[PDB]
């Protein structure tokens, strides 16, 4: 066997896992403890798991929020800091809030962040907010788009259904059956 | 504000490090000096005192052709701001 | 050891000829090539003798006798696409010369190149290779001005040219050249700043350029 | 008028920071050196003229007090 | 067997292999620990191996992302640095959205920096926005620049249509049989 | 054999050896550790070698970017400083966005450094860009510029196509024959 | 045999040998490590070594960088220093891109350094530069200065293509045959 | 009238000096006799006196002044 990666952390080795199983590549997961996970395949297999790694860029980064640039904890703060974890407070729960809705998968919102200027001395701008999601089979998104917009609109004093985007997509078909082992 | 309130941490800040080298090496020549009187009682800096009295002025003139610079650069940086 | 065992493994990128002299010549398309053969014979790898050639080299070195012993001719270019067969383009109108005086100067060539067996002269149209580059001009769209000559013409392309512009032209220069050379027709290409950016200006028979308000410039 | 009041005080504190830390820094040295008794004003001040020629304080001033207002290219 | 490099890291190492492999070429990873991963190849393949190298100017960089050039660990820091960090964090967040949609596989995206000037004494220009993405083979295309440009308008406060460029490309032909070892 | 160079790095080395087996000249590198990589040619080679070091002025150097000039680690930093890392980072970032185009094999990018003055009470002057870039054999690198253009434009606040000059180039024919040893 | 150089470091020891075989002097490199390298040759081309040596004023002294004058590291800083110090690094990324487009074996560039007033209340005056060359043999010079000239254009804020002067020439004959050694 | 005071402080920079020298030598003798609790400004303002006037420096002082402006012969 020829080693891919090493010192994955627990998601990053079941998303490498989930890539390859979808492309027929039949891989194994081994645990080092601190030394994290490993994965590995079979030479046959060797050069396809390698063109799909470059592909797709495994493994994947950490997920960035906003609020990881002006940490809490620091000794000092400008209110541009402070406004800038609010904001990034605010995307998240609207994140966390829309899965609870019901046939969505996942989503992900958007805020424009007006606190890249002050707005001294000058009247503030309007809020323009962006969404994607996703959706189980068989769901009307024609109808669905309705609600989120509705939904999102009173989230902020001043919204115009104009400056809020939707975008909604459907879950691809499921891999259920296992990989076939090479001869 | 931010402005403001930026100015003020950078004075605090200024003042902080422009004072701590010149203190901490103080103390550990003062150190050093008190500690070898365990083999020598170490004359040739503290009896020449002529030679003392001009460390001083040398100390003087040498630190301030490193911080002028320093207060210079801080002094256009307010200036730049309270009016641009 | 043959020589063209030496040359590496792709054997056809090269092509050895004997020759009356007594001596390999070897055949390379371009400069890369030619000093990668040239390696081996400096070298030493090789006992006997034997020499490197390509079209550039030979059409310099042939126009240098030329020079000399036809001062007067009027020809373009002389072709190796066979090396045992070389092509020499003449002019039609500019060249007067009898059957035999054509014949003595291929015989004079053919000592020239010990390698060749022998040179077909053919007389080609001034005409022809000036329509050419015109119509090829026109196809790229460029702007150009022409100017006669005698003995030549010369295609002035000057301006603000854009980056695509200046490529094509490239291209189809290098094109042509290869072709017919670069004795008859020239081109000069030129970039130069533009005045007329932002300003108002007349046009016409009695052009002028506001260079400001209050300020006129009359070009003429 | 109230409002000029206003931002002119607010220059005026930001010119004031500079000269705050050399009046400190400058104590805390003769401290370092243990002349504690000496009275430090007889040595910051001529630091603060020497600071305000070399960064030309006047011509500064002059300019970027005129810039508020006029546009000059 | 000849030396081609030494000390590389994982990440460099996996794309050596995938560019080596594209072009016919059979290489051989070797892991010594601390001192990371060695490549190595047969003699006749000595000679392209080092042409290709150089072609592509392997091994790769460390990705660059500006918030970089003005790290968070400092004490104090002006307002122009912070704007810079709050912009670099957007840049990613909006990377990682787009690779959620349907279909892509990567993408990148640049921000108009205002902050080139403090924008002193001055209205604030609008934002520009440049964005590149890689699909999977079979997508048109023409159809779904419309969505990548609704998705983005909408994350600031004042863009227009006219100003975001967007480019497309399809995923190369897939690598799947394994090259051939030298007689 | 005779020592031509010592003390390289491994890329300096990969570059040398590149450059030689392009004339026809067979080469070897050896690893002293700390020492670093050694080349060494035989004699009836040595003089076209000498010739070729040379004429190339190798071994390169290390490549040169503008931050290097204004490390992070200041008392204070005036604008001019930040200004410059802030533009040099951004330099570079294109650079690494170019390479993921469809055949593009190496690109460099430039801008105007407005920086050499603060615009002190001047109004601010606008953009300017320069690319190179080599491709693949068989790209009609006139379709191509338009991509690039459009692609660079909304990158800036303020840049207009007669701004943007681009030069692309091809790749060189593929060096893959070994070259013969002297007898 | 006599002794010509002691103490030469590598480069000055490959410029030297590669001056003396151009005219057919046999000479070898010995290296005595800490000591660096030694040139010797035989009696009989003693006297011409010698005549060459003076003529090229051997060996050379190493290359001159503007930013070597006001060197980065250190205590303290002015903007003549900064100024400059950006100027040379931007001298420095032209020549290395340049040497990057087809066929060019190595150039040089120079900038007008305005920087020797302070442009503080004097206004800033326009740029000029100079570029010169060297060609692989066969390359049409003519059309490709206009190349160049558009490229160093869009580099700079104002430039004007009469400000720019360009000198191309091109490599002089190969030196392949060995030197003969005295009877 | 902004070149003058600039020259004005130009020069007075160099006259306050001597003066600082003088009292750093002051305060260093009392701290080297040990005779530590007395304030030096008691002493070193005699001292500057005196030594000024005996030097006539307001003399060679308007001298100094007349000479950018006029010949006095
Ligand atoms: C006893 C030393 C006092 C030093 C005072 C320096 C001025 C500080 C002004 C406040 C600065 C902090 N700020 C703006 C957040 O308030």
């Amino acid at each position: 066997d020829k080693d891919l990666l090493k010192g994955l952390d627990q998601e990053q080795a079941n998303e490498v896992i989930a890539v390859l199983q979808m492309h027929n590549i039949e891989a194994n997961k081994i645990d080092s403890g601190k030394l994290g996970y490993s994965i590995t395949v079979a030479e046959p297999d060797f050069t396809a798991a390698v063109y799909w790694i470059k592909t797709y860029q495994l493994p994947p980064r950490p997920r960035v929020e906003i609020a990881q640039m002006f940490p809490a904890d620091s000794l000092v703060s400008s209110p541009r800091a402070e406004k800038a974890r609010l904001y990034s407070a605010i995307e998240q729960r609207l994140e966390q809030s829309l899965q609870t809705m019901e046939g969505v998968l996942s989503a992900r919102v958007h805020i424009s962040y007006d606190i890249d200027a002050g707005e001294n001395g000058r009247p503030p701008k309007p809020v323009h907010l962006s969404a994607l999601a996703v959706y189980e089979r068989g769901s009307p998104l024609a109808h669905q788009i309705s609600d989120i917009k509705r939904f999102l609109k009173n989230s902020f004093a001043d919204v115009d259904y104009d400056n809020i985007s939707v975008v909604l997509s459907e879950r691809s078909d499921a891999q259920l059956q296992a990989p076939g082992t090479p001869v | 504000m931010d402005d403001l309130v930026f100015a003020g941490n950078k004075a605090l800040y200024l003042v902080l490090i422009l004072s701590g080298w010149p203190t901490i090496v103080a103390t550990i020549i003062g150190l050093l000096v008190g500690l070898f009187q365990t083999v020598t009682q170490l004359q040739e800096q503290t009896l020449p005192f002529g030679i003392k009295l001009l460390g001083v002025c040398l100390c003087l003139f040498l630190l301030s052709g490193w911080y002028g610079e320093v207060l210079l650069s801080y002094g256009r940086q307010v200036i730049f701001l309270a009016l641009a | 050891a043959e020589l063209d065992s030496l040359l590496g493994q792709e054997k056809e990128r090269f092509q050895v000829l004997p020759g009356r002299d007594k001596m390999l010549y070897v055949a390379a398309q371009n400069e890369r090539d030619t000093l990668w053969a040239r390696q081996v014979l400096a070298r030493g790898d090789y006992d006997k003798n034997a020499r490197v050639i390509n079209e550039n080299e030979e059409n310099k070195r042939i126009s240098i006798w030329l020079d000399t012993y036809y001062p007067q001719l009027a020809y373009y270019r002389i072709h190796f696409d066979e090396p045992r067969k070389p092509v020499f383009w003449l002019s039609r109108q500019r060249n007067t010369m009898s059957k035999k005086e054509l014949e003595v100067l291929s015989q004079k060539l053919r000592a020239l190149m010990p390698y060749a067996d022998s040179v077909n002269i053919t007389l080609m149209d001034d005409v022809t290779a000036a329509g050419q580059a015109e119509a090829g001009l026109k196809q790229q769209a460029l702007p150009y001005s022409r100017r006669n000559h005698k003995g030549g013409v010369t295609f002035v392309i000057q301006g603000a040219l854009d980056d695509v512009e200046i490529l094509r032209a490239r291209q189809f220069v290098d094109s042509y050249y290869r072709t017919w050379g670069g004795r008859y027709v020239q081109f000069a290409i030129e970039l130069k700043d533009d005045w007329l950016k932002g300003r108002s200006f007349q046009y016409g028979a009695e052009g002028y350029i506001k260079m400001s308000p209050g300020h006129w410039y009359f070009p003429s | 008028a109230l409002s000029e009041i206003k931002s002119a005080f607010k220059i005026g504190f930001y010119l004031y920071l500079p000269f705050v830390v050399v009046d400190l820094v400058v104590s805390s040295v003769l401290l370092a050196l243990g002349m504690m008794m000496m009275s430090p004003v007889t040595i910051s001040t001529p630091i603060k003229l020497v600071l305000f020629v070399a960064l030309d304080g006047w011509t500064l001033l002059s300019k970027g007090l005129i810039l508020q207002y006029m546009d000059i290219a």
